[PDB]
DNA sequence: TTTTTTGATAACTTAATCTCA
DNA sequence: TGAGATTAAGTTAT
């Protein structure tokens, strides 16, 4: 790549060819300015095939300066979003082992970031830098997935336009909310039964820690 | 602020939410008002009296009545009465979202609640009382209660509106322009400040021009400003730099403009300006809040609306400006193929011109009230003020060498090559300009030409704004829908009725709680009637109902709260008993019983009962809409100033639109007016009405001076108060002998064929028949009107037909129009050299069959002679007209591998130029005399939309010839040469249904 | 999204698997909701699951939800809500699948059921006492066990002479043919309808332990078997001219104008049954007319009902007369109209 | 860094399907 | 050896 010099995988084969062309238009200006994630969280989640991660979670905010790339990965538990997710999981199940909850180390779940890079404290501002890349990047995930976990509510309202193929996806309230309207009812187990509706094994969200 | 007129409505999405109001005083100053905003709940006294917080604020809403609207099958006569609860629900405001247990009077978002709780027309002028107003900032007057502050309203006044009609011309090197690699060139503004001072700007970026060119322009009378503060507003051309241009654009946009107008602007223009500004300078367009508390960092958001059985870009500013886009509005009204700037200009700006002087190339034309009717000449001159390309005879475009507007017309001097005749069609069509090549070699003269083109584009956005009456449309939408001016052209029929519906409900004090699982049955039945024969050659009279579906909805009081029950039967041993019970227990003129088609397959009869005692929500909503349309369409007949189109011209159009969707909403599942039985009854009564009209005029004899109707004149539902005498007392001339045969009928239209052939007799007969039908045939609020005389009627299909339209005024010698209702001519599926040939053949057959021979067959021989002249010769491609071969085919969305299975449609490559879902597309698909049929749909894809094609090719030809021959053999009857028409070329036989 | 959506998805999953035992009509609407909220789901909008104790010969049916037949979509009514009277073995005791009931001469019997283990099924059968298939936990093993009804096998874990129809219950006559002096198990009319066997002719019928078993033909059957023996479903039925006797027998009340009304009023359950069902349906059930044929006959007629009473019925379409069953039923239509008039008068008086 | 979406159908048109092989 | 009956959907018009 001309800007920030790929090692393409067999899984993301029909994407990278157009992805580099889409990127080169923005990389001349976005890369020069500083961004909250390190200039590495672009192609790290590309290695290995995606033939068994049938549940993909996506988020629009790649955290403040203490970014991590894939969503919900900071090993500090101080994040408001991670803490509420872990509290809901503990309420549903009751696991006492606390070492930092993360939705990445699962044999059948892959985490994804809606906007790969964003500036320090600048959320929803990069609606034009990553807008074209996002559609193509989400197309491949849509091609083979069981359910997509969208959090953000009206933040993720415009998702059918980027949805090239009809798939099962759910848009949920973000943990920030307005009146803590996330712990009242989240219905996580729906995805846990959705895989069952597609003749696929259900996933208990306690594999690996 | 004393008397100030509202311009826009909006609210702030901050930590504390405030609802603002931008207004203009009689002077040229902007006055902002601010109010607190809360969530509204109308729960009862027993759900909020028991809660953690006490009522923060409550109002005396009054004793509200709630009626549970539901539909349930009843295999009996035992139907329980509808449960109505009268209580003391309180209008409650809470500054935070609370999940209440009751949750009554839902499906109203936030804003109509405010507008009706306080009382404000979103468009209008008010005397903002200074008793409450507080100078919270520089010019922002914030007061607490928006209820007594608008106690008195006054008639509106012509404020000095401020417009920014802006259009930018960029570098179209080879693909669609992008904010990342294509520099801006020719931003043009039709700046109209608050002084009546139109200022045309065509600011050229100076990074492309050289020193000699800019020096020559300065010598010609131009500027080379280097700062924002030194720019002069009174100039007409500037030679600024890119960064300075972006700063000027930001300064203009941040200003409290009444309107910022573009064409394809929110998607392309305004987004391009913004993204370029943050990309180059790093500055952001900070739209300060009216009280200077919230910065938005302008970003245009995308709104998606899709039907189970459309993306629009919108502005997010919160300072009162009403940023607008014309592309989305244009692709919303009526139905036409003109969805492009050049195409819309060609379809909108036209006139007639007489060649008063010829020359080697200069052919002087003249336009005034002498050539055209009126108005079009003035509009032609206005566009010619900056326009420099005029299309004549639909195929010749000449650069305007010299122009002169004396007082009412133009003196355009074109470059025509000594055209014949005297009268030509002068229209502002597309231009012969090649933008990519023009930008390829950029010089001073081409820079000035492009500046002229871009300022013409901005002025053309202004002219389209004036022609469509968009400001009138936006004001009418604000007044009708009870919505902010920024949201009038982005809400479908489901939500636009909520405002007026909420006002009607609050005036009637009814909540209408809807329980779950109301109705789930698929749809209601319908029918289409085939015509009598495929050839008439005589006058056919067209009668049309006046908004039949809303009229029946108000006639039957078809509302869910008025629904009594749907009595259904599965056999005939019980059907007779329950039918007699329904007849004896429900008197006719208080309960209407409709024999709808059975909802379940195992049922033979279904009767839906509607209580016509208290008016429902639908029969009152559409009644209000009809009254408003009637009242707001008579003012343009009385107003003589610009208001005739500035104010009192789009109110009636919007009210017509809203009335014309009540029936569609009445059958839509998740809608506030859903009623399955009401939709069934409406469709059934409409079909009964069309049947009643058809089988009363099927065989009516105009003997002497009276017409004998076919069947008896009886009400098709119950015992009405009308006479049943089928003979009438019309006042035609006594020497008339004609027979009427009801041939075809669509939802609200009936065609009756007549023996006469001359236009005038048919017109007078039809007019007096129409004036007699409403007096005798129709009843109550059912009115009919005579549309036009359709002579030379040819029912090409069950619904498609071609005629010669003759209204009640166009008599005999008047030039006719071939107004049709779905034939080849009107449908976009047809292409070049297809409509003219069938037009000529049908016109010939008109007089071939008017006299009456029943044996003349020379039409086929003449058609063969006409076609053989060019049928063989056209096989050479010879740069075929791609511009008129295709149809309304857009980039479709529902497909498996390719919509209408073909090579690369939907899926496709290189299609940057205006290619997206919802865009009308034009394209084209050494072997002359092609053999066999090869399923000719070979090259059908979505590629770069151009207006050029290759040559020296012998490509096969499409359905043009086959469809022409098929229509012709449908016109005739003999199949002596039917196989030989295409057996040599393709090989087939016409269907001849 | 919410708890309601979770419950809806859970019940969608539950009914998706148990579809061959029907719920299926509502299942399509369940897919419609799923195809909208999630834009698609894993599913798209009458026999026993393979699986697999002697066979109790008769008409077998299966029920698991709360009665379809494995052979075809044959779901009929049940006497005095036996299924609900037995509560719900499926829900109360999880593990059993498609509980099977067999009807033999208007008597409902339960055959072997597939679980878990058969021990719990046997315990449930002992708890709710209707009948037992056998105690195994074709003339051996099953022959040792004796019962009042024929049994042949699921698992263990000739020449005819004349025709003679039998009699079981009220206006019920099971088919029967005498062979060279035994009765052939031809109680199912359809098997006799699909295979018409001429009398005094050799027929390929096989006997295991006790008995042997295997429009134009229907005309021969109706002419040979007592002429006036129509088809009322799985069995035959005579015209059975009667008045209040049939009404009293079907309602299980004492034989009785005001006496019948007083008898109905005395019993609350019979009064609820009377004022809980339509007159036409209860009259058809009382006379035993088949639902399919009678609906067609009624639809193809031109009744002149006045004051909820038939005066002069008549036929319009002769095509429905092709079926011999409708011909015989139309012959005794006077009894039906008289009983319908009596029922309407009784309900009006009540 | 927070509330928000959409009218049902009735039918002519070209489409090869493929085999008589 | 040409004659037909749904698809596979759209496809325009009240
Ligand atoms: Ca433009
Ligand atoms: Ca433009
Ligand atoms: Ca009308």
């Amino acid at each position: 790549i001309s800007h920030a010099p790929i090692t393409y995988h067999d899984d993301w084969e029909p994407v990278m060819s157009q992805l580099v062309e889409f990127y080169n238009e923005v990389a001349s200006w976005l890369l020069r300015d500083e961004t909250s994630p390190i200039p590495d969280k672009f192609f790290i989640q590309l290695k290995q095939p995606l033939r068994n991660k049938r549940v993909c979670v996506c988020g629009i905010d790649p955290y403040p300066k203490d970014g991590t790339g894939v969503p919900f990965e900071s090993p500090n538990f101080t994040k408001k979003s991670i803490k509420e997710i872990a509290s809901s999981i503990s309420r549903l199940t009751g696991v006492i082992d606390y070492k930092g909850y993360n939705l990445n180390i699962i044999d059948g779940v892959i985490p994804w970031n809606y906007y790969l890079s964003c500036k320090l404290g600048e959320t929803k501002s990069h609606a034009i830098y990553w807008d074209k890349i996002s559609k193509l990047l989400l197309q491949h995930i849509t091609k083979h997935v069981s359910v997509l976990y969208c959090l953000g509510k009206t933040d993720f309202s415009n998702i059918r336009a980027k949805l090239e193929s009809p798939v099962t996806t759910i848009v949920g309230y973000h943990p920030a909310a307005r009146d803590h309207q996330f712990e009242k009812d989240r219905s996580f187990e729906i995805i846990n039964v959705l895989l069952e509706l597609d003749n696929k094994t259900p996933i208990n969200w306690a594999q690996g820690f | 602020g004393m008397d100030v007129r509202c311009i826009n409505w909006f609210e702030s999405h901050g930590e504390n939410r405030f609802l603002y109001l931008k207004s203009r005083c009689r002077n040229g100053e902007t006055v902002f008002i601010r109010f607190p905003h809360y969530f509204y709940y109308v729960v009862t006294d027993e759900i909020y009296q028991s809660l953690s917080p006490p009522p923060f604020n409550a109002r005396p809403m009054g004793k509200m009545r709630t009626i549970d609207i539901d539909e349930t099958i009843s295999y009996n006569l035992d139907i329980k009465d509808r449960k109505c609860s009268v209580a003391d629900m309180w209008l409650i405001e809470e500054p935070k979202k609370r999940s209440i247990q009751n949750a009554t009077m839902d499906e109203f978002f936030n804003i109509s609640w405010f507008y009706i709780s306080n009382g404000i027309s979103p468009d209008g002028c008010y005397s903002l009382d200074e008793q409450y107003l507080t100078k919270i900032n520089n010019g922002c007057y914030h007061c607490d209660d928006p209820r007594n502050c608008f106690a008195k309203e006054i008639p509106r006044f012509d404020i000095p509106r401020s417009y920014l009609f802006l259009d930018i011309e960029c570098h179209f090197d080879k693909k669609f322009p992008s904010v990342f690699i294509n520099p801006i060139s020719h931003t043009s503004y039709c700046y109209i400040d608050l002084s009546g001072k139109r200022l045309l700007f065509t600011l050229i970026n100076e990074e492309m021009l050289t020193e000699q060119e800019i020096q020559e322009a300065v010598d010609r009378g131009c500027l080379r400003i280097q700062s924002l503060m030194e720019m002069d507003y009174e100039r007409e051309l500037v030679l600024c730099s890119e960064i300075v241009l972006l700063r000027i654009a930001k300064q203009l946009l941040e200003l409290t403009f009444d309107y910022v107008v573009t064409f394809n602007g929110h998607n392309f223009d305004l987004r391009y300006i913004t993204n370029r500004l943050e990309l180059l300078t790093g500055e952001k367009i900070i739209f300060r809040s009216p009280d200077k508390k919230e910065a938005v960092h302008l970003c245009i958001y995308e709104r998606n609306q899709s039907s189970h059985k459309n993306t629009t870009f919108h502005v997010n500013n919160n300072n009162g400006t009403i940023f607008f886009d014309l592309y989305s509005f244009i692709q919303k009204s009526e139905k036409l193929d003109s969805y492009k700037l050049d195409s819309i200009s060609k379809n909108a700006f036209s006139c007639m011109g007489k060649v008063l002087n010829r020359g080697v190339r200069e052919m002087t034309f003249i336009g005034d009230d002498t050539t055209d009717a009126k108005g079009k000449a003035d509009t032609f001159a206005k566009v010619l003020t900056t326009g420099n390309y005029v299309t004549v005879d639909e195929d010749i475009i000449c650069k305007v060498i010299r122009k002169d507007i004396l007082e009412n017309g133009f003196k355009v001097v074109l470059s025509c090559p000594t055209l014949p005749n005297d009268i030509y069609k002068l229209s502002f069509g597309k231009d012969d300009i090649d933008l990519a090549q023009m930008y390829k070699d950029y010089n001073l003269n081409i820079a000035l030409d492009m500046a002229r083109y871009c300022i013409h584009d901005a002025c053309l956005c202004q002219y389209l704004w004036e022609y469509y009456g968009v400001e009138t449309k936006t004001d009418a939408g604000a007044a009708t829908y009870v919505l902010p001016q920024s949201m009038v052209f982005e809400y479908r029929a489901s939500t636009i009725i909520k405002g007026p519906l909420l006002k009607l409900l609050l005036e009637t004090k009814t909540i209408l709680v809807r329980s779950e699982t109301k109705q789930k049955f698929p749809y209601e039945g319908g029918k289409v009637f085939a015509p009598k024969q495929k050839m008439f050659s005589n006058n056919v009279l067209i009668f049309d109902y006046n908004s039949l579906y809303p009229n029946v909805c108000i006639f039957g009081n078809l509302s869910p709260e008025t629904l009594v029950g749907v009595v259904v039967s599965t056999n005939r041993l019980e059907e007779e008993i329950n039918n007699q019970l329904l007849l004896q227990k429900y008197p006719p003129p208080r309960y209407i019983t409709v024999h709808c088609e059975p909802r379940l397959p195992n049922l033979i009869s279904e009767i839906a009962i509607f209580d016509r005692s208290i008016e429902g929500t639908i029969p009152r909503l559409l009644r209000t809409f009809l009254a408003e349309r009637a009242r707001y369409k008579k003012m343009l007949k009385q107003a003589t100033s610009s208001t005739e189109k500035a104010i009192y011209d789009s109110m009636q159009y919007t009210y017509k639109i809203v009335a014309n969707s009540v029936y569609g909403l009445m059958g839509f599942r998740n809608s506030a007016l859903y009623s399955y039985a009401s939709a069934k009854s409406c469709t059934s009564i409409g079909r009964r009405m069309i049947l009643y009209l058809e089988s009363v005029l099927n065989g009516a004899e105009l003997s002497n001076g009276m017409l004998r109707f076919a069947n008896t004149l009886s009400n098709p539902f119950y015992m009405d108060d009308r006479d049943i005498n089928p003979i009438v007392k019309t006042s035609l001339p006594i020497d008339y002998r004609f027979r009427f045969r009801s041939v075809y009928g669509d939802t609200d239209s009936v065609f009756t064929e007549i023996d006469s052939q001359d236009v005038d007799k048919s017109i007078e007969i039809a007019k007096e028949l129409e004036r007699l039908i409403n007096s005798r045939v129709l009843f109550n609020n059912f009115k009919i009107e005579f549309e036009a005389v359709y002579k030379n009627l040819i029912m090409q299909s069950k619904k498609k037909y071609t005629t010669m339209k003759y209204s009640a005024s166009s008599n005999s010698k008047s030039v006719p129009e071939r107004i049709n209702k779905g034939t080849s001519e009107t449908r976009r599926d047809v292409s070049k050299f297809h409509k003219n040939m069938i037009k000529t053949y049908k016109t010939r057959l008109s007089e071939m069959l008017s006299e009456g021979r029943m044996n003349s067959n020379q039409v086929c021989i003449d058609i063969l002679r006409s076609l053989e002249t060019d049928l063989r010769s056209e096989f050479d491609s010879r740069s075929s007209p791609l511009e008129l071969f295709m149809l309304s085919r857009m980039h479709h969305s529902n497909y498996k591998s390719a919509d209408n299975p073909n090579m690369y449609l939907v899926t496709e490559k290189n299609n940057p130029e205006t290619i997206e879902l919802g865009e009308r597309y034009y394209f084209a698909y050494n072997v002359p005399w092609t053999k066999k049929l090869v399923n000719i749909k070979t090259y059908e894809t979505i590629i770069d939309r151009s207006f050029k094609l290759g040559s020296n090719q012998r490509i096969f030809y499409e359905v043009y010839f086959k469809r022409l021959t098929s229509e012709i053999v449908n016109l005739l009857d003999n199949k002596v040469l039917c196989i030989s028409f295409f057996q040599r070329m393709f090989g087939s036989r016409p269907t001849f249904y | 999204t919410s708890s309601a959506d979770l419950t809806n998805l859970k019940e969608l999953l539950s009914l998706y698997k148990s579809l061959r035992f029907s719920a299926i009509e509502k299942y399509n609407s369940l897919v419609e909701w799923g195809t909208s909220t999630y834009w698609k789901i894993g599913v798209q909008k009458t026999s026993i699951s393979d699986y697999y104790l002697p066979v109790y010969f008769g008409s077998v049916f299966i029920y698991s939800k709360g009665m379809v037949e494995l052979g075809s979509g044959n779901s009929f009514q049940i006497p005095d809500e036996i299924r609900s009277a037995c509560n719900k073995v499926l829900d109360s005791d999880n593990g059993i699948d498609f509980l099977r009931f067999v009807l033999l001469n208007n008597r409902w019997i339960m055959e072997d059921a597939i679980s878990q283990s058969p021990v719990n099924i046997f315990k449930l059968a002992s708890e709710y006492g209707l009948n037992i298939p056998n105690y195994l936990e074709y003339s051996i093993m099953e022959r040792s066990f004796d019962d009042t009804f024929p049994k042949i096998s699921i698992s263990y874990i000739m020449y005819i002479e004349s025709i003679k129809v039998d009699r079981i219950g009220d206006n019920i006559f099971i088919p029967s043919v005498i062979t060279k002096g035994k009765k052939i198990l031809v109680k199912d009319v359809d098997h006799l309808i699909r295979s018409k066997v001429r009398e005094h002719t050799f027929v390929k019928v096989k006997k295991k332990n006790t008995f042997s078993i295997l429009g134009e033909v229907i005309k021969r059957i109706i002419d040979t078997i007592g002429r006036d023996y129509y088809v009322n479903g799985k069995y035959f039925s005579k015209v059975g001219i009667a008045g209040l006797k049939q009404l009293t027998n079907k309602l299980d009340i004492n034989e009785c104008v005001d006496e019948l009304v007083d008898e109905i009023n005395k019993s609350g359950t019979v009064k609820r049954k009377i004022k809980n069902q339509s007159v036409f349906d209860l009259s058809r059930e009382c006379l035993g007319y088949p639902e399919a044929d009678f609906i067609t006959l009624v639809n193809n007629m031109r009744f002149k009902i006045e004051n909820c009473k038939v005066v002069n019925f008549n036929i319009e379409n002769t095509n429905c007369l092709n079926n011999p069953s409708i011909e015989t039923i139309y012959g005794n239509f006077n009894q039906f109209v008289s009983i319908f008039n009596t029922v309407t008068d009784v309900k009006k008086r009540l």
